[PDB]
């Protein structure tokens, strides 16, 4: 139905979103994880 | 509905791409390690000079 096809969209736009956040969050955690290498340099040297 | 269902397919989509997220974090784990290990190589020339002297 109409209706139907009208929530469909919005929860797809809504996953597109939790997608995003989530490929934040992996961005964040390469991030993260260079700085605790680079706070291991300076224990390891 | 078969449309709500489509969307939780998507949603289902999104949740194997929010759990690729996290393999995108373990494959960028691999760059992680590489990271420790140049952590390690740096120690390792450090200590090289060390040795050196």
């Amino acid at each position: 139905d109409e209706l139907n096809k009208m929530q469909a969209f919005i929860r797809k736009e809504a996953e597109e979103k939790a997608k995003e956040i989530q490929l934040k969050a992996d961005q964040e955690y390469e991030i993260e994880k260079t700085n605790i290498v680079r706070n291991e340099t300076n224990n390891i040297d | 509905n078969g449309i709500a269902t489509l969307l939780q397919a998507e949603k289902e989509a999104h949740e194997i791409v929010s759990k690729a997220r996290k393999y995108r974090q373990d494959k960028l784990k691999q760059a992680k390690t590489d990271a420790a290990k140049e952590i390690d190589s740096y120690k390792i020339q450090k200590d090289k000079e060390l040795k050196e002297f």
